[PDB]
């Protein structure tokens, strides 16, 4: 049930998240685009400084009034094929170099931590206050800087499949925001798109998003969702922790199979007033796919001895998840102290650097960084025993991969439905059926993906916002409106891209999308979308 | 009737040789005849079957079916063709073990070594 205090907590968390996102965008522009800075910041340094900025801003608000506050999703920066989970610690740089020596150059940006021109850099971060969560994620593009022009600008737009993915993600974000705002004024929904007396459904959400992805020649990556957020239950760890009640729309390999053929999420819900919704969309480019295939995910481990593949990424995840249903008294004192701090954190994913007493640093000093690393080594000693007894788990690093359908059809699985990975640590993905109609399990699909020579990786673009449906009473101006807690035209401003595709106007769904864009651009007699503003810094 | 004193007609010895033959001998044992068109095109009758060539099933319950050789399971004296399977309701698909003498090669997978083999058997390709 919404209230003024709940709305204020959401607004404060959203403002903190917007300010942090603006900070990291400015840092990237200064390091790579403005090029005024002497030293180029790398990915782990960006993540660490972002988390410190979030904590220092959050210290000033809701002191001695709220039991729990902090970082909801640790600052993640993902590059091209890497679809999420990339928040490396600062003490893993030499490890990454040593592990990936003798590999390809395909993951060079993530291995080195230095960005390169043409990279799709996805920034994701979230803030929770009293369990009320706001999350934001934006894709930006790294361009080469022009020299002849007086003013620092890119030499050209981003072109190709990466541009297609960025455009698909951005347009899907805008259309979904408009559609969910139409739930407050159902009479404003375009007639062709849906009924005047009909509400907003997950079916309509899915078909609009699929129409846009199909128009831009992209797939929807299986981690995408448009779900409802409640207190302490935001899907901060959706692939790891289970939930009793779920209201939203997801995309999976099973949904891809059903589309090609034509606690459990389902698109049989009506978007109601007075609720908070998270919209997270990942679009994978299908530029290099000359056939029809399936979009899946490959998990990253830290073992270089598991194969001889040159284009494999070896890395260790930086974010851990505490399982409060598991109890075990540890044998190491360092382990017991670390567990005490981890239980102090909460039900959100955490970094080991977040647990240091020095962090966040008041003054960015070489000795402060050194003291943080000194704490980090002992933290790793404790963490090994904590994870060896299943008290914490790793939130995975995932890469979007493409598997053609002919290989899946020709492949033979003697076990069918019955096969499942019994060595998997997590129960939720271990007991998974990506293809219920074909009887192909997760371990079988991973085997097929690894056996294929035409199983390539796909660049991914990401857009993720949080919105609240404010009623006539809750809103200021006595009319219902959509309050966007994060994202919009101030922070998630699109990069310079150009695509060869566009929505073909001879489609009813496309016409409905265009009518929604018209009603959004109208501010008098249309939709009311109020964007949350970042606070000032200097 | 045999005429050499170095060849044996003993059934026990012949069967032990068949069942303990190593992999390189099993390759020769798993030979398949060519189709009528391929026989006229290349001028040879049979070849040792390999992994990437296309076959026609001419005997058994799966007769008349076509496909590409999926694997040559020499340990069990069989070959598996990708389109020739047995299916269960739970989605399981088990390959059928086929003997290559009950197949017919309709398209050969050619490489340098295969061309040399055809030419030393008396083939006249192209």
């Amino acid at each position: 049930i919404l209230q003024e205090s709940v709305l204020n907590k959401y607004r404060t968390a959203g403002q903190i998240a917007q300010t942090a996102l603006k900070y990291v965008t400015s840092l990237i522009n200064d390091s790579y685009h403005s090029k005024t800075t002497q030293r180029q910041l790398t990915v782990p340094e960006l993540c660490l400084l972002t988390d410190s900025f979030i904590l220092t801003r959050l210290e000033q608000y809701y002191k001695n009034k709220v039991n729990e506050r902090g970082i909801a999703i640790p600052t993640t920066i993902d590059i091209d094929q890497i679809s999420g989970g990339w928040c490396p610690e600062i003490d893993d740089t030499q490890n990454l170099l040593n592990w990936n020596k003798g590999k390809d150059s395909t993951f060079a940006s993530s291995v080195t931590g230095t960005l390169r021109p043409g990279d799709l850099v996805k920034i994701t971060l979230g803030v929770h206050i009293d369990g009320y969560t706001s999350e934001v994620s934006h894709t930006m593009v790294i361009y080469p800087v022009d020299e002849t022009k007086p003013i620092l600008q890119p030499t050209g737009p981003l072109l190709g499949g990466k541009a297609d993915a960025v455009a698909a993600a951005h347009i899907a974000m805008e259309t979904v925001v408009a559609l969910l705002a139409c739930a407050l004024t159902p009479e404003k929904l375009p007639a062709s798109l849906g009924g005047t007396s009909s509400g907003i459904t997950g079916q309509l959400i899915r078909t609009i998003v699929d129409t846009i992805a199909r128009s831009y020649n992209c797939g929807v990556v299986p981690g995408s969702r448009v779900r409802r957020i409640r207190r302490f239950l935001a899907g901060q760890n959706e692939g790891i922790v289970a939930e009793r009640e779920y209201k939203g729309v997801v995309w999976t390999e099973s949904h891809q199979e059903a589309d090609l053929l034509s606690a459990i999420p389902s698109d049989d819900f009506v978007v109601q007033s007075g609720e908070v919704y998270l919209i997270d969309l990942k679009m994978a480019s299908l530029e290099h796919c000359t056939k029809k295939g399936l979009v899946t995910l490959e998990t990253v481990d830290s073992y270089t001895g598991k194969s001889h593949k040159a284009g494999e990424l070896i890395a260790r995840p930086g974010a851990y998840v505490r399982d409060f249903a598991q109890t075990h008294i540890l044998k190491l004192k360092t382990s017991r102290q670390l567990l005490t701090k981890i239980d102090k954190q909460g039900v959100y994913p955490f970094k080991l650097s977040h647990l240091s007493s020095n962090f966040p640093f008041v003054h960015e000093n070489e000795e402060e960084l050194q003291s943080l690393k000194k704490d980090l080594k002992s933290f790793r000693l404790g963490m090994s025993e904590i994870s060896n007894n299943y008290l914490c788990v790793e939130s995975p690093i995932q890469i979007a991969r493409w598997v053609p359908w002919d290989h899946i059809l020709k492949a033979t699985n003697p076990n069918g439905n019955l096969s499942y990975d019994a060595t998997s640590t997590l129960t939720l993905p271990g007991h998974e059926l990506p293809l219920p109609k074909l009887g192909v399990s997760a371990i079988k699909l991973k085997s097929l993906m690894n056996s294929t020579k035409e199983s390539i990786s796909l660049p991914v673009a990401r857009e993720c916002n949080t919105i609240v449906l404010c009623d006539s009473s809750v809103s200021t101006t006595d009319r219902p409106e959509l309050l966007r807690l994060t994202g919009g035209s101030k922070t998630c401003q699109p990069s310079w891209i150009h695509s060869q595709h566009e929505l073909n106007p001879q489609d009813s769904i496309v016409q409905g999308i265009f009518q929604l864009a018209t009603l959004a651009k109208d501010k008098r007699f249309g939709l009311l979308l109020k964007e949350t503003q970042p606070m000032k810094q200097k | 009737a045999k005429q050499s004193l170095d060849v044996s007609s003993d059934r026990r010895k012949a069967r032990k040789a068949y069942f303990t033959a190593p992999s390189s001998q099993r390759r020769v044992l798993l030979s398949a005849p060519l189709s009528k068109e391929l026989r006229a095109q290349y001028g040879i009758k049979a070849l040792p079957i390999r992994r990437d060539d296309e076959v026609l099933v001419v005997r058994g319950s799966k007769k008349g079916q076509e496909g590409k050789i999926s694997s040559v399971y020499r340990l069990k004296f069989a070959v598996q063709v990708d389109k020739v399977t047995k299916e269960k309701v739970n989605g399981a698909s088990v390959p059928i073990n086929l003997h290559p003498s009950k197949l017919v090669i309709t398209k050969l997978h050619l490489d340098k070594d295969r061309k040399a083999l055809i030419q030393r058997k008396g083939g006249k390709l192209e």
